[PDB]
RNA sequence: CGCGACCUCAGAUCAGACGUGGCGACCCGCUGAAUUUAAGCAUAUUAGUCAGCGGAGGAAAAGAAACUAACCAGGAUUCCCUCAGUAACGGCGAGUGAACAGGGAAGAGCCCAGCGCCGAAUCCCCGCCCCGCGGCGGGGCGCGGGAAAUGUGGCGUACGGAAG
């Protein structure tokens, strides 16, 4: 499909992040927390939520 | 084509000067305009001094003029903190302040501090509320004697 | 769901109609071109009265924004007479001379001397 | 045949009366006015002709709204008030 | 506070983290159009110290000024005059590309008012500036007293009188001995005050 | 008789419209009399009937629009012909509330440090 | 041109109505300086523009 | 596969606003000549001038020092007298040419971002009640919607400031 220019842009930006030599300071946010640890942390964080208005 | 003897002259009229000429035929009209505005201001700030605030003893910068003492911008902050006048209350009670002035000397600062103490002796401050007088307000017998002074407040003579 | 055509076109979105909080103009404007101010006066020339006595029509001067349907409806309301056809032209003065051919049950001469022109 | 006989073929016209400035300067092939520059949103106006400015400025025509706003300025744009009746 | 770290990070520009970020952003900004609205500022700390408070009514445009000097817009060569004024190729324009950026952003958004602008990237052939704009008829702006100065008619189109920061940088003004040829209102006011005869009544 | 705008204002609307179309009929037959060639009385009466129509329509329009702005007097969005028509910059001017809004900095500054009332003994 | 447009015809209608002379009851007025119609236009002499 | 968040980006005759154009004497930004002078002419001069373009206001701009100075030191900006046809520039030719200090007109100062500490303490919009309404505002009520932690408000800004 000849996609629109924003769809094309937001896809090939991800292609450029896969191409370019990303510095470790920006690579480090791809090394991310896994599923069962993250759901454990968010179950714990649900206890200490700030108040709504 | 110069003649026999005289100066040689370079008059700066080679541009188009007639299209830009300021002529002063509104000189007396503008004097009357300044005068009427000055009188309206002087009766608007009605018992306050007509010349505005008080401005310090200050002597002129350069080698040509440092023997002469003139009026300055405002009383410096060190002058005010020595005279015990708060830097925000001075502009309320009529004392010109600038924070930019340094003080490299001592007796000039002492002349300005004496001038501030003499001004606070001389001023008559009316109450902020007319029916209820307060602490730092002058007494009602000199409230009836308070009036404007024309000319600068304590003129700086050499 | 799959995409057959390799051209992406803009998807059809929902669009609402106006629900304004206040009308722009408060009152609707009065029809300044009404059945009285559309016809101005009938012509009383010799060609006009020869045409009303021969062709069972009437000749009027109307303003230039009038339709033939508007002139027909105007003469029907103002004189209670039915109209066969209408022929309009713009004079070199700038007026619109209209020719109101009546229905054959009415006679233009008696219509004229009851509306005043004679 | 440079002069008199060449003036005989003058029969199809270049300009017409414009529908913004009213002058016969609306060119027909270019379709732009030479007096006001009609399809452009800004009035044609040049400082190299003070006379062409003076011929149609603010003062020239009716000032149909502007003399009204002058005499409303001289009372400060009163609205909703009426003078009290008899 | 994080903005101190962000501004020192933006001070380190040739370092590899910011050089990667700038070339990726410059690629993306070249792929977008010439005058498009960014939904939030790319540089929040610089936007804040220039005036952007992230409330309702400030918008950011991200505009592309084509980079380079200014050649003289004349037919082929052909400046018709003295050999001083055959300047066509190596001439330079008196205002900065940042000022050109904010003036065409303010021309495209005529209902809005230019506050300041800043730099988000550059290439060989373009430079990219983000311009801050204020909606002067939005009531979050209009009911705040220390930003309702922008809602006055004197501040109408600051970018084209040359009254923003990048416009003031080309007027040649400021205190000092370096700026004698602008005292008065501006440079033309200086020239006008100097080149008039004050012919008095009594001379 | 000589119609005037005092006694037309309590007159209700359909009475004014039937007096209007009676005056319209009268003006049309005066035009017919003008074309056929009438009297100077009729040709003088033409102006009187035209100004009769004019002040009946003036009374009708005024009594309509006064009721309109009575209907819109309490509401927040009122139509553009009912909004105040002063000059454009004067409508785009900040109102007397938003120009009178003072920030809390200068509220407490003009509290603590008011400009006093003083005079100097000469 | 018998193929006139409506704008041109209405323009010519106005010029034709303007080309009439002064009514004779005017030069009995008090402060009158109008002896005739000076802006009259004959169709051979002045070709009206257009 | 679907559903749900956010982010980017569209479409609305959606709800409410706003800009467009004119005049243009004075003002601001840009562009910018040649006549002319040099007894020619090319650098200069005319001249940042005319023409051109954009943008305002009742005035505009400027403006509270990354200043002047070198003194026993002054102190925002603007304007006048003077400095001064001086220093300086210039085929050092013709020509060009400011500023400081001084005396006056006037006189007024301030606010953010940052660094922080206060439970977003902040703001906009819709519905209802009371008042005022021809400068849509004041108060109360909504387990009404939204913005905002990618930072609103209070204190605080180089003259220091905050807390105890
Ligand atoms: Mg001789
Ligand atoms: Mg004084
Ligand atoms: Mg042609
Ligand atoms: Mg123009
Ligand atoms: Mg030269
Ligand atoms: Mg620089
Ligand atoms: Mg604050
Ligand atoms: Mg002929
Ligand atoms: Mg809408
Ligand atoms: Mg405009
Ligand atoms: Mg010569
Ligand atoms: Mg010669
Ligand atoms: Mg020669
Ligand atoms: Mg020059
Ligand atoms: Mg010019
Ligand atoms: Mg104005
Ligand atoms: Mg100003
Ligand atoms: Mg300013
Ligand atoms: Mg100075
Ligand atoms: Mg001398
Ligand atoms: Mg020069
Ligand atoms: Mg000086
Ligand atoms: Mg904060
Ligand atoms: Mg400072
Ligand atoms: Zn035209």
């Amino acid at each position: 499909v000849k996609w629109p220019r924003y769809i094309r842009l937001q896809r090939q930006r991800a292609i450029l992040y896969k191409r370019l030599k990303v510095p470790p300071a920006i690579n480090q946010f791809t090394q991310v927390l896994d599923r069962q640890t993250a759901t454990q942390l968010l179950k714990l964080a649900h206890k200490y939520r700030p108040e709504t208005k | 084509a110069p003649s026999r003897n005289g100066m040689i002259l370079k008059p700066h009229f080679h541009k188009d000067w007639q299209r830009r000429v300021a002529t002063w035929f509104n000189q007396p009209a503008r004097k009357i305009r300044r005068r009427k505005a000055r009188q309206a201001r002087a009766r608007r700030i009605a018992p306050r001094p007509a010349a505005g605030p008080i401005r310090p003893i200050v002597r002129c910068p350069t080698v040509r003029y440092h023997t002469k003492v003139r009026a300055g911008r405002g009383f410096s902050l060190e002058e005010l903190r020595v005279a015990g006048i708060h830097k925000k209350v001075a502009r309320t009670i009529g004392i010109s302040v600038d924070p930019r002035r340094r003080n490299k000397s001592t007796e000039s600062l002492q002349a300005n501090v004496q001038r501030l103490k003499e001004y606070r002796s001389k001023l008559v401050l009316f109450p902020r509320k007319p029916s209820a007088p307060k602490k730092g307000d002058s007494s009602a017998e000199e409230l009836k004697l308070a009036t404007q002074l024309t000319g600068p407040v304590m003129p700086i003579r050499n | 769901k799959i995409r057959t055509s390799p051209t992406f076109r803009r998807p059809k979105t929902l669009r609402l109609r106006r629900q304004p909080k206040y009308p722009r103009k408060s009152a609707p404007r009065r029809n300044k071109l009404d059945h009285y101010a559309i016809i101005k006066f009938p012509l009383t020339t010799e060609s006009a009265m020869k045409k009303i006595e021969d062709n069972n029509t009437l000749v009027f001067i109307v303003d230039v924004k009038a339709n033939k349907h508007q002139i027909k409806q105007a003469v029907k309301k103002l004189y209670d007479i039915d109209v066969a056809k209408v022929n309009t032209l713009i004079r070199p003065d700038g007026e619109k001379k209209a020719y109101v051919r009546l229905a054959p049950d009415y006679d233009a001469l008696d219509v004229a001397n009851k509306i005043g022109i004679i | 045949t440079k002069g008199t006989s060449s003036f005989g073929k003058r029969r199809n016209k270049t300009h017409t009366l414009c529908r913004r400035c009213g002058s016969k300067a609306y060119h027909l092939q270019k379709s732009t006015c030479g007096k006001c520059g009609y399809p452009a949103k800004r009035k044609r106006k040049y400082n190299w002709s003070a006379k062409a400015k003076r011929r149609n400025t603010t003062g020239t025509g009716r000032m149909r709204h502007l003399k009204i706003v002058y005499r409303r300025f001289r009372h400060g744009f009163r609205e909703g008030t009426t003078p009290k009746p008899k | 506070g994080a903005y101190k770290y962000i501004q020192e990070l933006w001070r380190k520009k040739q370092s590899d983290v910011m050089r990667f970020l700038l070339r990726v952003r410059c690629w993306q900004y070249r792929q977008l159009s010439a005058l498009h609205r960014a939904p939030r500022p790319t540089r929040p700390d610089k936007a804040r110290r220039l005036g952007y408070k992230a409330k309702q009514g400030y918008v950011i445009y991200r505009i592309r000024v084509r980079r380079g000097g200014r050649k003289r817009p004349v037919p082929k060569g052909a400046t018709y005059g003295k050999p001083v004024h055959h300047g066509v190729n190596q001439l330079k324009f008196a205002r900065s590309l940042q000022s050109v950026a904010e003036e065409r952003a303010g021309r495209h958004c005529g209902a809005l008012r230019v506050l300041n602008s800043y730099w988000v990237g550059e290439d060989s052939t373009y430079k990219f500036f983000e311009v801050i704009l204020i909606d002067p008829f939005h009531k979050a702006i209009r009911r705040n007293p220390d930003t309702q100065w922008i809602t006055k008619p004197v501040h109408k189109h600051r970018e084209m009188r040359g009254l923003t920061s990048a416009g003031r940088k080309s007027r040649g003004l400021g205190k000092g001995h370096k700026f004698h040829h602008t005292i008065g209102g501006s440079r033309r006011a200086a020239w006008r005050r100097r080149n008039t005869l004050q012919l008095h009544r009594y001379r | 008789a000589k119609i005037k705008a005092r006694d037309l204002r309590g007159k209700k609307k359909e009475e004014l419209l039937k007096q209007l179309d009676d005056l319209k009929v009268e003006l049309s037959q005066l035009r017919v009399a003008k074309v056929t060639g009438g009297a100077a009385s009729k040709l003088s009466k033409i102006r009187v009937v035209r100004k009769s129509i004019a002040r009946v329509l003036t009374v009708i329009n005024q009594t309509q629009k006064e009721n309109l702005r009575k209907f819109y007097k309490g509401k927040k969005y009122k139509p553009l012909d009912l909004r105040p028509k002063k000059t454009r910059a004067m409508r785009r001017r900040l109102n007397k509330h938003e120009e009178s809004l003072k920030t809390k900095k200068q509220q407490r500054k003009e509290r603590l440090y008011p400009l006093r009332k003083y005079a100097v003994k000469a | 041109s018998s193929h006139k447009t409506f704008r041109i015809k209405r323009f010519l209608a106005k010029k034709q109505k303007q080309n009439r002379p002064i009514p004779q009851w005017i030069w009995m007025k008090t402060g009158n300086k109008i002896r005739y119609n000076s802006k009259r236009r004959h169709w051979r002499r002045t070709k009206l523009g257009l």
